[PDB]
């Protein structure tokens, strides 16, 4: 299926603390009102394209994680993120993955360089000068705004071309090279955008 | 020049000709503004001399302080100089005043200047100069009655 | 303070910008030259009454009333209450080396010498802008002021309660509008606003690369070889240089422009204030009566008070 | 100074802009992380047993600070060889990866660990590329690795048909064949077992000794960084001109407090003006503004030289507590600047000698250049009455003279 | 139009045109402000009626 975006995917874009004020920045983001695909438990593998908006509205954690590169098995190097039932898990392998990969947590069936340890959910995932970049919030496709803050950026300097998701027995959006103009209140969180493309009065 | 071979002395004076010329051209922007000034003081010094010399001005402080006599041009380096004469009030003295006379259930005005009293007995006189004149019927206007 | 602008705290920078000579010199100098006009400008506009009148607390101004406009010894600065209004509606040093000088008059003696060009005004009339100050009932400078077009002086006599009742009112008009509109004194506020938005760009343009591998030098500092170092920086202060001095030569343009109206402000004062001028639309809409000076912030405001015919009779003539 | 800004020997009365002053930096303070992950050099050099130069050992370092200072200052390595790289700045510079290796070979054989080596080592056991990035530094293990009757724990390649690639391993135990004679996997005539054993016994020559060897390799590459050199610190001062450092954010200013609340990602606060505002203190995490070190134009105030030698001094915009401690002993706070050299007095005057925010200076009574604010004129009670008219009972015939510019000298260049 | 000026059509120069930064838009605004007084004046000379 299909839904608009409206305002969604603003994400400060460096970790710079700003306060009243009006700031001008190009980056990677999702273009305002862009018409996002949406999704309910079939799994399947999307193009990752210049940078992802990914986000799931859920009151049961049915989604666990990511899976991130380009061949997605054995032949290359990929990058797989799994928020399991204590611990946020990322690595970088490359993985054998399934052709059907979920958990169940007295099941793993998802399938080295690196590894790390650790309502309606957001999140922008961008793989930059070999850094795998993510932002996410956690809120309580509904029109609205907020703005996603840095979760972790990864050195890794992998290449990504597709992307899966992992499910226990959602809506995806691509970024694109947009100038924002982003409004900062007086406690320097961000609080209004506009994106510079959308019509003539923005 | 006496220096170094054409091909690198070529990137020397480069910097020489982009510095020299960045001068030039700053010293003639400032001189197009200066131009700007001096050209409105000169719009003003004819102003001055065709309102001031070859005429009589009404035109308060413009021709100097108090009323405008005449004024005499001289000339100057560069400029021109204005030798204002002007009339002054001096010795001021105070009169108890009013703006109509009534007599006979008459109000009168005065057609040109302003009355006074002495302190005893009442005049018409001039505004710029204390020149007192009995007040008559030839130097006064009726209009309506003294309510 | 232009080796500041453009090179900061370096010395390496500082070395390169000796070879460029007297350019910080004329663009230090330039700007004290635009400095020092302001002051010029602020003493040639409210300067020109030379005793400070003393308001008479008798205030028996012929039924007038002048209590907008006159001084309100409640307020620290002691404005007028119509200068407070325009005082509040015009609404608003850096690691960059930026300053910004005060004015030599503050904001209190502006409003002390309008005071004065006022207090003598209703007291005096024109007297005291062309000699000593001449004291005259102001019914009678009034009936002056009506003689002076040409309407005979008993017509304000006859009417000296309508002509001070249609005054008093039109004195309310304009409070009411100073108050609730926003759009009046855009005038001032273009000025206001263009010297921010000239260094709003000004600094930053220090952002700006100009060809250099970074805008921040003190990055090339601490980054590169002595001759690379050097001749990345000299990308950055040509540029840099080059961004100041389009800056002065706009502030070279703006100062003249401001002393255009700078002159005219004190012609107003001189012709509309100190006089009556017989000059058409020049002290506003209508035959010239007399004008009121209010000290807005970095400007002034003429109360022109004029008189306008109205229900035109015909008639046949010969 | 003056005289020789103006470039004259005479100066008329006025204010002059002679300089602009700045209050200088009074130390410089650095500050950076004081929880770090330390790179585990200690378990490569400090093994208990090390490999065999045949079986080479790798370990990488990466993901950590280093301080390559505790290896270079230590006096217990014989040798500390680098190639592409400085000992010192070594500790400055910072890598993407690092691996480390590490072999026991005799102390003959430490000259044959270089780059562009040959002999039984080099060409066997281990090889340094062309080009090579990295260290060697190595010691002498007599005290470990020798006993008597000797330990013969370490093996090196004696034999091999091919000489190593850059970093290649081979543990490979096939009986090496020298000629032609076939060896159907036993040793004999030209056919000999291609590992040999060491005599490491303690009485032997140095050059027969075992030494110790750990080699850093240096993977300086396009792709991001993870083992850099020490990331220091001083201790933090406030309120004070400081020279600064935060996270690598450097420039000079005046440290001082805040309560401006970053976000707890937020390193680094930034005014309208694209300019640092404020910093996390990476140790403490309070915030800190940063105001710059305050500057002005320092003007000098003078008479003519025709009346007097004395001249004041105004310190534009700064307070006096701040300007520095040239000889003058009045001071005194305008709101143009800190004045220094004229004397306040309550009088008042017409402006002879502008400052600014009403404060006019003048030389005046023994005589000192006195400090006023201005007169703005004679102050007159103008004597309004609703009946009484003043008129002058007399004239004077001014003369007053204008004058008004009109032309300036013709020039072309 | 002081990008297509200086960089005509060519997008590899507008992207170092770029880091001159303000400067095309210190022109383009400054002429504006010349191009509305043209407007201003004529007003102001006839339009007094
Ligand atoms: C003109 O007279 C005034 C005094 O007031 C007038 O004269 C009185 C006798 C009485 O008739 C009043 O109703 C009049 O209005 C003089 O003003 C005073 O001057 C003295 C100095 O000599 C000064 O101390 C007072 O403050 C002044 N009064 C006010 C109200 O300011 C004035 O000097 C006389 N002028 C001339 C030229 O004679
Ligand atoms: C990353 O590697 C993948 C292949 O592993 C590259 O993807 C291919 O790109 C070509 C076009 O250049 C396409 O025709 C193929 O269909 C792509 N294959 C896949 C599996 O995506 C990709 O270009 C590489 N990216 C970078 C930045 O080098
Ligand atoms: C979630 O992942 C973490 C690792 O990222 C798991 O933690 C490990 O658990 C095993 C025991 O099963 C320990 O031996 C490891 O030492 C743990 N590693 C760390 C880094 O703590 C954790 O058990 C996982 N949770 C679930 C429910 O599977
Ligand atoms: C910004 O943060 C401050 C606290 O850091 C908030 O201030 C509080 O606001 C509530 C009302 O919303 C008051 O009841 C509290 O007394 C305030 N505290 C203080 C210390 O002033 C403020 O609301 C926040 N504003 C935004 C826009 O996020
Ligand atoms: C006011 O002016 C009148 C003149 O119009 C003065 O009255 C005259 O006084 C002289 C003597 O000083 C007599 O010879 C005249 O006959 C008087 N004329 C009239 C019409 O009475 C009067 O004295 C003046 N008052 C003052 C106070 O000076
Ligand atoms: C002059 O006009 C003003 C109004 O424009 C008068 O001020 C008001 O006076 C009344 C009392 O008479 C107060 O209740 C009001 O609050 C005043 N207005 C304001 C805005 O404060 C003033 O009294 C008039 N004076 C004369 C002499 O007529
Ligand atoms: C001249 O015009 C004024 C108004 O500008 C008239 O004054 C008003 O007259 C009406 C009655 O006709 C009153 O209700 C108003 O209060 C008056 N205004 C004021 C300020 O007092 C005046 O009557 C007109 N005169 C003639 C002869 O038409
Ligand atoms: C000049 O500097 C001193 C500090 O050396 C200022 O004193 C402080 O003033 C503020 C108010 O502006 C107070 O809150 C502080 O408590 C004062 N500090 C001390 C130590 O007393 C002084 O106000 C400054 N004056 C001017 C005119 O700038
Ligand atoms: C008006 O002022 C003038 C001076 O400006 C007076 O003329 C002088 O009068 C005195 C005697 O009072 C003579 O000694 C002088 O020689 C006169 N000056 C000249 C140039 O001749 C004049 O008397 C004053 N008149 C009045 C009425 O006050
Ligand atoms: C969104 O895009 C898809 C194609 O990518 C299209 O089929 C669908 O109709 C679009 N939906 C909306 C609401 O525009
Ligand atoms: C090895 O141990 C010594 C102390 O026994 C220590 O000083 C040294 O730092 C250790 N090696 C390394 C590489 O740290
Ligand atoms: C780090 O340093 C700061 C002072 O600079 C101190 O407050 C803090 O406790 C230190 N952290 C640890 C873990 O010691
Ligand atoms: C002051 O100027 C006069 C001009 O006549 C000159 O004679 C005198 O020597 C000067 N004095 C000083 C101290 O410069
Ligand atoms: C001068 O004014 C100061 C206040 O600035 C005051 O303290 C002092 O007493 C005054 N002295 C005289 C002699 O008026």
């Amino acid at each position: 299926a299909y839904t608009n975006s409206f305002t969604r995917g603003v994400y400060y874009p460096d970790k710079v603390f700003r306060s009243s004020v009006l700031h001008s920045t190009q980056d990677l983001f999702l273009p305002f009102f862009s018409n996002v695909t949406w999704f309910h438990f079939d799994n399947p593998v999307l193009p990752f394209n210049d940078g992802v908006y990914f986000a799931s509205t859920e009151k049961s954690n049915i989604i666990r994680g990511w899976i991130f590169g380009t061949t997605l098995d054995s032949k290359t190097q990929s990058l797989l993120i799994v928020n399991n039932a204590t611990n946020v898990v990322i690595k970088v392998c490359e993985f054998q993955f399934c052709n059907d990969p979920f958990l169940g947590e007295s099941e793993f069936r998802v399938y080295c360089t690196f590894e790390y340890v650790s309502n309606l959910r957001e999140f922008v995932f961008k793989n930059i000068d070999g850094y795998f970049k993510i932002y996410s919030k956690h809120t309580p496709l509904p029109q609205g705004f907020s703005a996603l803050e840095p979760l972790v950026d990864l050195p890794i300097g992998i290449n990504i071309t597709r992307f899966q998701t992992l499910l226990a027995l959602y809506y995806v959006g691509y970024l694109q090279p947009r100038t924002f103009l982003l409004k900062y209140n007086e406690n320097g969180t961000i609080t209004d955008a506009v994106d510079c493309a959308l019509d003539p009065l923005s | 020049l006496a220096r170094l071979d054409k091909v690198e002395a070529e990137v020397q004076i480069d910097r020489l000709i982009t510095g020299r010329l960045q001068s030039l051209q700053t010293y003639v922007t400032q001189q197009l503004i200066r131009a700007a000034e001096i050209r409105a003081s000169a719009n003003l010094a004819a102003t001055k001399m065709s309102e001031c010399v070859l005429g009589q001005s009404k035109r308060v402080d413009f021709c100097g302080k108090g009323y405008h006599l005449m004024s005499f041009p001289q000339s100057a380096p560069h400029g021109v100089v204005f030798l204002h004469v002007t009339y002054i009030p001096a010795q001021e003295k105070n009169f108890t005043t009013a703006p109509a006379i009534c007599h006979d259930g008459k109000a009168h005005f005065p057609r040109e200047g302003v009355f006074v009293s002495n302190g005893t007995h009442w005049f018409v006189t001039q505004r710029n100069f204390y020149e007192p004149q009995i007040i008559t019927t030839h130097n006064t206007f009726v209009s309506g009655n003294c309510d | 303070d232009c080796t500041m602008y453009i090179c900061g705290d370096s010395t390496e920078c500082s070395n390169l910008l000796l070879q460029y000579g007297s350019f910080c010199t004329q663009l230090n100098r330039a700007l004290t030259g635009i400095a020092v006009e302001q002051d010029k400008n602020t003493q040639e506009v409210f300067a020109q009454v030379k005793q400070i009148y003393k308001t008479p607390p008798i205030k028996d101004f012929g039924g007038f009333n002048f209590s907008q406009i006159l001084p309100d010894p409640s307020k620290p600065s002691k404005r007028s209450f119509i200068e407070d209004l325009l005082f509040n509606k015009v609404t608003l040093q850096k690691f960059n080396g930026l300053t910004v000088l005060p004015p030599l008059l503050t904001d209190e003696m502006i409003a002390q010498y309008t005071s004065a060009l006022l207090a003598g005004t209703i007291t005096s009339g024109w007297t005291f802008g062309a000699g000593a100050a001449l004291q005259i009932p102001f019914a009678m400078q009034m009936a002056y002021r009506f003689n002076g077009i040409g309407v005979t002086q008993n017509v304000l006599y006859e009417n000296q309660k309508l002509i001070a009742n249609q005054f008093n009112s039109a004195i309310g008009k304009i409070q009411d509008s100073l108050s609730s509109t926003a759009s009046a004194l855009g005038k001032l506020q273009d000025v206001v606003n263009q010297n921010a938005q000239a260094l709003n760009t000004l600094v930053k343009q220090l952002s700006s690369n100009f060809g250099a591998i970074s805008s921040v030098l003190n990055d090339i500092l601490a980054r590169l070889d002595k001759v690379e170092a050097e001749v990345q920086i000299d990308r950055l202060i040509t540029g840099r240089l080059q961004s100041l001095q389009t800056y002065v030569t706009q502030q070279l343009i703006r100062a003249a422009e401001i002393r255009a109206s700078a002159n005219l402000a004190a012609t107003k004062m001189s012709e509309c204030v100190l006089g009556q001028s017989k000059r058409v639309d020049f002290c506003g809409k209508g035959y010239h009566l007399m004008s009121f000076p209010q000290s807005a912030p970095h400007g002034v405001v003429f109360l022109h008070v004029t008189y306008i015919p109205a229900q035109e009779k015909n008639f046949t003539t010969a | 100074e003056t005289k020789c800004t103006l470039k004259s020997f005479t100066v008329e009365k006025g204010i002059y802009q002679t300089s602009n002053f700045r209050v200088q930096p009074t130390e410089s303070i650095v500050r950076f992380p004081n929880i770090t992950n330390l790179c585990p050099f200690g378990e490569v050099f400090n093994a208990t047993r090390f490999a065999s130069v045949y079986a080479w050992n790798r370990k990488r370092i990466s993901n950590c600070v280093a301080d390559y200072s505790v290896l270079y200052n230590s006096a217990s390595f014989s040798t500390f060889k680098c190639y592409g790289v400085s000992p010192t700045k070594l500790n400055d510079l910072c890598f993407t990866n690092v691996y480390a290796d590490s072999f026991v070979i005799r102390g003959d054989e430490v000259r044959q660990i270089a780059p562009g080596q040959t002999g039984k080592i080099a060409d066997y056991n281990y090889k340094l590329p062309d080009d090579f990035t990295g260290c060697v530094i190595a010691w002498n293990s007599n005290n470990l690795d020798s006993k008597v009757g000797g330990n013969y724990n370490y093996l090196y390649r004696l034999f091999r048909k091919s000489n190593l690639k850059p970093f290649e391993r081979d543990i490979s135990t096939e009986i090496y064949q020298a000629g032609s004679t076939p060896c159907n996997g036993v040793e004999g005539f030209n056919c000999y077992f291609p590992l040999q054993s060491y005599g490491f016994q303690p009485t032997y020559g140095v050059g027969y000794q075992p030494y110790r060897v750990v080699v850093l390799s240096f993977e300086l590459l396009h792709a991001p960084a993870t083992v850099c050199g020490p990331k220091k610190s001083t201790n933090l001062v406030k309120n004070k001109c400081v020279n600064f450092n935060f996270n690598g954010l450097t420039g000079t200013g005046v440290l001082t407090e805040s309560n401006k609340k970053f976000l707890p990602f937020q390193q680094f606060g930034r005014d309208i003006d694209d300019t640092t505002d404020a910093v996390r203190d990476p140790q403490t995490l309070e915030i800190l503004d940063i105001t710059p070190c305050s500057f002005g134009g320092v003007s000098v105030i003078t008479p003519g030289t025709n009346t007097s030698n004395q001249v004041a001094v105004l310190y534009q915009g700064v307070n006096c507590t701040e300007v520095p401690v040239s000889t003058g002993s009045n001071v005194f706070q305008t709101r143009a600047g800190c004045l220094i050299g004229a004397e306040h007095v309550n009088n008042s005057y017409e402006c002879d000698i502008p400052i600014g925010a009403g404060i006019c200076a003048s030389y005046q009574t023994s005589q000192s250049i006195i400090a006023y604010t201005m007169s703005l004129g004679a102050e007159n009670s103008v004597a309004y009455s609703n009946n009484s008219i003043a008129i002058p009972i007399n004239f004077t015939i001014s003369v007053t003279t204008e004058i008004l510019p009109v032309s300036m000298t013709k020039t072309s260049v």
